[PDB]
């Protein structure tokens, strides 16, 4: 009963940050999870590994000339608590097709048998802006069954959410990925909570966790730690540990009732 | 035969096919009228196939380096892309050239950048740079490079246009990107327009400002001749003959200094109106050469077509005009005499690409045969204004037919005789239909000019009579 | 000029002096071409080691490749199976060139769609595509199943076919029930028989994976037979033939052999014979699954141990003695059936075969190539008869098959001069035949253009070639051959021995010269 | 001199310098050789018209015939019964060359016996050596059966078989019951087909003449197979596979296709398989007899119409479209069995491929020579295929089988060319190939030095042979072959065509002056 589950939102969220500072949580309570970063700048495992060099599937078949060469023991390592980390890599900027990168990464793991082992969590974390069907890898069928959308009470990020959601629909209709819920990161904005509460609704979904703005995360991240390894006992560390609880805990999996960008706009100004 | 009978048959037929479908094919058969000048009024042509029909057309990749790039013989030709294009296009097609291939031409051999997965993530433009210098290394007396993009090319956005001028200039030669990644258009109709400016922004001009070209009055160039099985070469000969001078030909047996000389002309010939009328039009443009539409197939046009190209000259090739219809008029009778009377009322049916649908016609005529039937995989309506004056009344045409209404019009109709491609070859000889390939010549040729004529003649005569086709039904059956 | 009672096609049209001197005349004039001095010195120079060694330094140039891509295999597997139309998801020239390809190898009808993406669906995906190209080929063509595969533009973009055809269905394009199996089959990974591979196990998976609970191994007393990428109607035939013989009850998987040889009497039969969709569903209940050619049956392989929970032999190729011998005995122990006199008898005949033509085989030096289990029985056949493998090719070969060719090679002292190539490509094997030149080459018909740069050296430097493999475009019929077993054994030893008999012939027929030694009896 | 890690035999050997050179010295010194110039006047003069009329003036000698003797033909008619030592009274020179000129042909074993006669008993007659013989050859050798026929010394000397073979029963050198058919076999009537004929006659009558009174025609449901004169093993087999196919009861008499093929298993077995002796004496009770070549089946024909009672079907050899389907529908008839949808398939597959290669075999030109049967299936074949057979020579054809086969040519239009000559033979054929020069030769191995010939006028004269007939000695194992029924028919079409496509491939192998026709794709 491994659960595998995807990380969308708009660009500049919090999704990777949120991403390993759940996982290190659900490591914490001593859960095996793995980690597939599938964004070519490569960023999602930085805060769990952060001792050694990490190597990129993509990089390596490249080195090795094709993926079939490549081993899993040459691309999956493991970090704080355990955490099985790997990135699927990609092109640096303008060039080449990041999005294949992707779909060539997760049909390696897959072939190689990266799924076996007893996981209680896969997560792959997405890159903010979805432009291909590579990028939608993760939500294929046999992939993750539950996506969790990381928004703010910000216009952008709304949008972003409902604009996901769309997206969505299509894999949700014809597989069993479903919108597992809403996670807030907030921006301090007037009564985020309530706002973001309305959106779930309208949608169909839950906000699983309200997480606070709190600059530990980012000095935790200039010290290529998550919160949980870099100080235990801060109340920011509490939220992820709350966050990683319900997530345990879920159940709740729903297929996404887009709205308009005009219902939208009216939320916003009855808030 | 009847007007309304056939526009029955194209209703029951459309039957078979969900609504969208239906509603879309209507509009791409239609019962001929002569009258009609205007064929947008009775069909409509070059628009994307519906999927999942089995269509017969193919890809502007093919259009590109298939038809246009690919027979010319001094350059070398990159098929840039995975390895599946190049190798079901190498030698497929009988551009017929002279050459020491893999030393001075390169035409049936293919040259591939063979993408790997890798190039697709991280790009090809430093593969095709790489690629580049060992062509040069291994290939030296080369007269130029074409870039051949096949689909994945152009979905990444590598920038062959850059690779081609850095290295262009890096090596003093003539490098030729081309976009005719196989998704553009609808078939291989783009690929021409796409290559035919490739050729205009990247070779034409190279001799702009050149004058050691001595020309002469009667320099001609035969544009979209592509030589399959000799074509070009038999035509060349009659234009010659009468006393022209052949500059070039554009791209059967052509070269790239033929093609850069080709502004030097007076008359640009133009045989495949549909692949080159493009460069045709530019050429008139920029550099004030007319260019006139001939046909070289059967005597009648051949004939027709010799007298209208010497018109535009002189009274010397005027009488030389004469002096050629005088010497090869016994050897066409003389095949009319043997053949004609073996093919004399057989009917025919035709499906062929965007000219020789309509362009063959006058030679079945020559030998008394009649085309019931024909249509184009991916011509325009300027084609089909072309076709309609020359078929006659109540004859079906088909526009991008789909496999199965090319067999149940063919159930109907019952022709003697079917000229199609290798995809329809096979299916025909089976319902035990005579059947002769229109675009290969079934390994056979030239069909063009004069001796053309007569191995068209004994082609269509060998195929029609042979023995073969009364031996199919089971005499126990 | 034409002689209306001797008509000329282009050869030798041409070749008449008008002709000629018109053909002069354009050259002199306008092709600018390079003097015949330069061409000959240029043509020596690429005959040379100094060149071999820069064409064996490419790392990104290839030059007339020997392998295909993907979805022509997948297409292959797919026309196997009963009143299955293959269906190509992507853009429309790649099937055109998969139809025509195959077309002029079988010289029979080939059925595929395509659902014609066009530049606007590979921007917006093509969804639309799968569902009016699924609903327009059912309702057209009326197959019984829709076998998808996919073109590169396809793959590169990610369109999601499983997805995409279960949308279809849930918006009723095509039934619920219609099988509609898929794989993605990119063609910038592995080649051809990879997409065989892909296909095959795409379809396995589709009539097998929900329904393993009620499989019992062994219950149905079958072995099933899986061929593997197979232009050759001869092979399936005889597996076939060999499996009855036994009184082996078998079921073969993908069986294209009746689709690819219609009878030509009047009517086009668009499907013919195939696997059945019972036969794939009732598929794990098999003794064991046996695989032709495991070299490109990797992903398959992998599926009928890891679900079925078959224990697949580790089986070569059944071809020439050894291989065709254990293959049998395999097949003996699985069923419980005793290998019949009449198979053993016809082992015999073999046998007799090679005793009676050893000694013009004896020591005769061949190139080859073509597809890797294809190429590796080739090989050991050769060593059985005492012949040199010396350049062997594999264009699409990986690594672990290219040690497993050299610890073939290495078992027999005929294998002592030999070299196991892989990523390299006909140009490679061109400069290989020049500066290290064979007997002869055994390959598919574009080897004919290295026989004849081999020719323009000298007759003495000619390589003439051997057509054994696909495609084989230039000569009729060759596809209804035998490679498999002790009947594709026979039909390979008489045409080596008589390729070598008919060159010695051709070398000793000059009058008071060479003829000497043309002998009536060889 | 000798390379020892290059050996050569005798081509390329004698191309040694030295070895020229010394062979110039032998020459000039000598032989007191015709100048060269004069040697090239008369070759040239051989080629011609003049020479031709002088050719076909001959009316004493023969040169290069295609015909061999008749105990040839007995002794393969004799070795397929069962356990059966064929036999020849006579010399035993003749023995030695039936058993080599079987042995190269075949490469196979070839068992046979002479009771070797000499110069005494040329006087004496062969009694005493028939006595000692049969003797001799039943303790040593083991036959169920002897069957015995003769040389030509014993045919002049009117040895009586008959009586010498009683003789030896009545004195004891042989048991009473052992089984001895004869047959009279002389080498100067008729030819090898005609031993045949004679020897199946003999054993036809032995088995079946005093014991006519119990049988009743159709009784055993089965139809009796006479195959006549065969050297292709594969028509042995096509015929029984086809009967079988039809769930025809059958009898094939004359049976050596097991003991022409036995395996190479460590062990030689003298005899393997044949016709039994209880199919011979329960042959009258077949429904009817067809008599596969007719043409050289007379004899028999009379013995079966006669005092078997059977309605011998008038039918042709089973070669090609047209008398393969006559065959089927014939043995429908007299069996009530239906033609299976096998066989249906079988045949529309062979029109297939007659669709897929006409325009390359149409209007293309054959000499050809062959026995009797053979030839007119041949030509019947090459006219359904739209070929032209020009020259058609049976060297040991009559009177009535040359008009019967203009009577075939005339109904076809591709017949307009064609002449039929009997009695000449390969030398004639050879002025023809010269005068009025066909595109290929379809004969057997003695063909070779007509090509040869044909070269050595220039390379545009040269015509090449097609190998189809007996016997073969210069290829290896195309005795497996067949050329009867369909599966014949697709096998000779196949070579046709590839023969046409290897020689147009040959003639457009040149670099930049012919191969602008060297398709990939024909
Ligand atoms: N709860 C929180 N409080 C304060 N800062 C936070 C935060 N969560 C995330 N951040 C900061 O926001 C920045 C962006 O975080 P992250 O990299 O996780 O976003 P993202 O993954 O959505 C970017 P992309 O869209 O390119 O994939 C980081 O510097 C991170 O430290
Ligand atoms: S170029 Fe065109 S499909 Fe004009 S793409 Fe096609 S060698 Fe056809 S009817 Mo093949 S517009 Fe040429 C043609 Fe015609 S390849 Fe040839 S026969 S005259
Ligand atoms: S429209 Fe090429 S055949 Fe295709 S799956 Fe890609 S490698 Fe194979 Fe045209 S440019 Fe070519 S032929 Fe198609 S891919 Fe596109
Ligand atoms: S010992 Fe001649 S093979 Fe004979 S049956 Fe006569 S034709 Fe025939 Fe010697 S000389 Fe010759 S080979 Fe014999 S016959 Fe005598
Ligand atoms: S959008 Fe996605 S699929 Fe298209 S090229 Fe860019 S990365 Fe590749
Ligand atoms: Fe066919
Ligand atoms: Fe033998
Ligand atoms: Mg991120």
């Amino acid at each position: 009963a491994m659960r595998q589950c995807a990380i969308y939102g708009k660009g500049g969220i919090g999704k990777s940050t949120t991403t390993q500072n759940l996982v290190a949580a659900l490591a914490e309570m001593g859960k095996k999870v793995m980690i597939v970063g599938c964004d070519p700048k490569a960023d999602s495992t930085r805060l769990i590994l952060h001792s050694k060099a990490q190597n990129t599937i993509m990089e390596m078949a490249a080195e090795a000339g094709t993926v079939e060469d490549l081993e899993l023991e040459d691309v999956l390592k493991a970090g704080y608590g355990g955490v099985k980390c790997v990135e699927s890599g990609g092109p640096e900027p303008g060039v080449g097709c990041a999005g294949r990168g992707v779909i060539t990464a997760i049909n390696f793991l897959e072939e190689e048998g990266a799924y076996e082992d007893d996981l209680d969590f896969v997560f792959y974390d997405v890159l903010g802006d979805v432009v291909c069907g590579g990028f939608a890898m993760p939500i294929r069928e046999n992939k993750a069954q539950e996506i969790y959308i990381v928004c703010s009470g910000e216009m952008m990020a709304m949008y972003a959410a409902n604009n996901i959601s769309k997206g969505i629909v299509k894999y949700a209709n014809s597989g069993s990925v479903r919108l597992g819920g809403l996670i807030c990161n907030s921006r301090n904005t007037d009564r985020e909570d309530e706002l973001i509460i309305a959106l779930a609704n309208k949608l169909g979904t839950q906000m699983i966790h309200f997480v606070p703005r709190d600059n530990v995360v980012q000095r935790a991240e200039i010290r290529r730690m998550t919160v949980i390894e870099y100080d235990p006992k801060a109340k920011q560390a509490d939220e992820y540990r709350a966050l990683a609880r319900k997530v345990v805990d879920n159940k709740l999996l729903v297929i996404p009732n887009p709205i308009t960008m005009d219902e939208l706009e009216e939320l916003l100004m009855e808030f | 035969m009847s007007r309304e009978e056939v526009e029955s048959l194209i209703q029951e037929v459309l039957e078979v096919y969900p609504e969208k479908a239906r509603k879309d094919r209507n509009k791409h058969l239609a019962v001929n009228d002569p009258a009609v000048t205007q064929s947008k009024k009775c069909i409509i042509s070059n628009k994307k196939s519906q999927p999942g029909l089995m269509t017969i057309r193919g890809c502007a990749y093919a259009g590109s380096k298939g038809v246009v790039w690919g027979p010319i013989k001094d350059m070398i030709h990159i098929s840039h892309g995975p390895v599946g294009c190049g190798q079901y296009s190498r030698a497929g097609r009988r551009n017929y050239y002279i050459g020491t291939t893999g030393v001075n031409a390169f035409v049936t051999m293919n040259f591939t950048s063979d993408f790997q997965e890798k190039d697709i993530v991280f790009g090809g433009d430093k593969k095709l740079a790489k690629l580049i210098d060992e062509v040069e290394t291994l290939f030296p007396l080369n007269k130029g490079i074409s870039v051949q993009s096949e689909c994945p090319i152009g979905l990444i956005g590598d920038d062959i246009e850059s690779v081609s001028k850095v290295k262009g200039a890096e090596l003093s030669k003539t490098i030729v990107p081309v976009r005719c990644e196989g998704f553009r258009g609808v078939s291989q109709s783009l690929g021409h327009h796409i290559a035919n400016d490739a050729v205009r922004d990247w070779v034409l001009g190279k001799r702009d400002e050149d004058t050691t070209f001595a020309s002469t009055p009667y320099d001609v160039a035969i544009i979209g001749d592509y030589n399959i099985g000799g074509d070009a070469w038999s035509s060349r000969i009659l234009l010659e003959e009468m006393g022209l001078r052949c500059v070039a030909q554009w791209s059967g047996d052509g070269s790239i200094s033929e093609i850069e000389l080709t502004p030097k002309v007076k008359l640009n010939l133009v045989h495949c109106y549909r692949s080159m009328n493009y460069i045709s039009r530019h050429m008139e443009e920029k550099y004030g050469i007319p260019w006139m539409e001939y046909n070289f197939f059967g005597p009648t046009k051949t004939i027709e077509s010799l007298r209208a190209i010497a018109a535009k000259f002189d009274e010397s090739i005027q009488k030389k005009c004469e002096e050629v219809i005088a010497k090869y008029k016994p050897e066409w009778e003389a095949v009319v005499a043997k053949y004609r009377p073996r093919l004399e009322g057989k009917r025919v049916m035709l499906y062929i690409g965007g000219l020789r649908p309509r362009h063959v016609i006058g030679a079945y005529e020559d030998l008394g045969m009649e085309v019931v039937g024909t249509g184009y995989e991916f011509a325009h309506n300027d084609d089909y204004d072309r076709t309609m004056k020359e078929m006659g009344d109540s004859t079906l045409l088909y526009d991008d037919v789909t496999g199965y209404e090319f067999e149940e019009f063919v159930k109907r109709i019952k022709p003697d005789l079917i000229g199609s491609g290798i995809k329809e070859k096979f299916i025909f000889q089976k319902m035990g239909i005579p059947f002769r390939q229109m675009h290969s010549w079934d390994y056979s040729g030239p069909y063009h000019g004069f001796d053309g004529f007569a191995i068209f003649a004994r082609d269509m005569d060998m195929t029609l009579n042979n023995p073969c086709w009364k031996k199919l039904q089971a005499p126990w059956e | 000029s034409q002689q209306v009672d001797k008509i000329k096609a282009s050869y030798p049209l041409f070749l008449d002096q008008d002709y000629k001197d018109m053909l002069a005349k354009k050259r002199d004039g306008f092709e600018e071409k390079y003097p015949q001095d330069k061409i000959d010195e240029v043509f020596q120079w690429t005959t040379t080691k100094e060149y071999q060694e820069l064409n064996f330094q490419r790392e990104a140039l290839t030059v007339n490749p020997a392998k295909a891509c993907q979805p022509l295999g997948a297409v292959l597997c797919a026309l196997g199976f009963e009143k299955t139309m293959p269906y190509v998801h992507g853009s429309q020239g790649c099937v055109a060139y998969f139809r025509s390809y195959f077309n002029r190898h079988f010289r029979e009808p080939v059925s595929c769609v395509s659902d014609s993406m066009t530049e606007d669906a590979a921007v917006f995906g093509g969804q639309q595509n799968m569902k009016d190209g699924l609903q327009n080929c059912k309702a057209t063509y009326k197959p019984d199943m829709i076998a998808v595969s996919t073109t590169c533009m396809a793959e590169v973009i990610g369109d999601d076919l499983n997805a995409f055809i279960n949308n279809s269905k849930k918006e009723g394009f095509i039934p619920d029930e219609f099988p509609v199996p898929f794989a993605h089959t990119p063609s910038f990974v592995g080649s051809h028989v990879t997409g065989w591979d892909n296909m095959f196990e795409g379809i396995a998976r589709y009539f097998t994976l929900k329904s393993m609970d009620d499989k019992v191994v062994g219950s149905n007393k079958k072995i099933n037979i899986v061929p593997g990428f197979e232009t050759y109607l001869g092979n399936f035939r005889v597996i076939k033939r060999m499996l009855s013989e036994m009184g082996v009850g078998y079921s073969l998987l993908s069986d294209p052999e009746e689709v690819l040889d219609t009878p030509a009497d009047g009517q086009f039969r668009m499907y013919a014979g195939g696997t059945t969709q019972e036969e794939m569903k009732d598929a794990p209940n098999a003794l064991n699954t046996v695989l032709l050619q495991p070299w490109h049956l990797e992903k398959t392989k992998k599926f009928v141990e890891g679900t079925w929970k078959h224990e697949v032999p580790k089986l070569n190729i059944p071809m020439g003695l050894d291989w065709t011998d254990e293959f049998l005995m395999k097949v003996s122990e699985i069923s419980g059936q005793p290998i019949p006199a009449s198979l053993t008898k016809e082992r015999g005949r073999l046998v007799d075969m090679m005793t009676d033509s050893h000694t013009w085989l004896h020591g005769k030096r061949f190139a080859l190539w073509g597809d890797p289990d294809f190429v590796m029985g080739l090989v050991k056949f050769l060593l059985e008869l005492g012949c040199e493998p010396v350049h062997i090719l594999c264009h699409n070969g990986n690594k672990r098959w290219k040690k497993a060719v050299d610890a073939i090679l290495a078992a027999s002292p005929y294998g002592k001069n030999a070299t196991v190539y892989i990523g390299k490509d006909l140009w490679h094997l061109r400069s290989l035949v020049f500066t290290d030149k064979p007997d002869f080459m055994i390959g598919n018909s574009y080897g004919k253009f290295i026989q004849r740069d081999t020719l323009h050296k000298g007759k003495e430097f000619e390589v003439p070639l051997i057509r054994i493999g696909f495609p084989i475009f230039d000569r009729h019929h060759l596809h209804r051959s035998t490679t498999l077993g002790y009947e594709g054994a026979m039909q390979i030893l008489t045409t080596l021995v008589n390729s070598i008999l008919e060159r010695l012939d051709e070398e000793t027929r000059g009058m008071q010269a060479t003829d000497y030694n043309h002998d009536l009896v060889r």
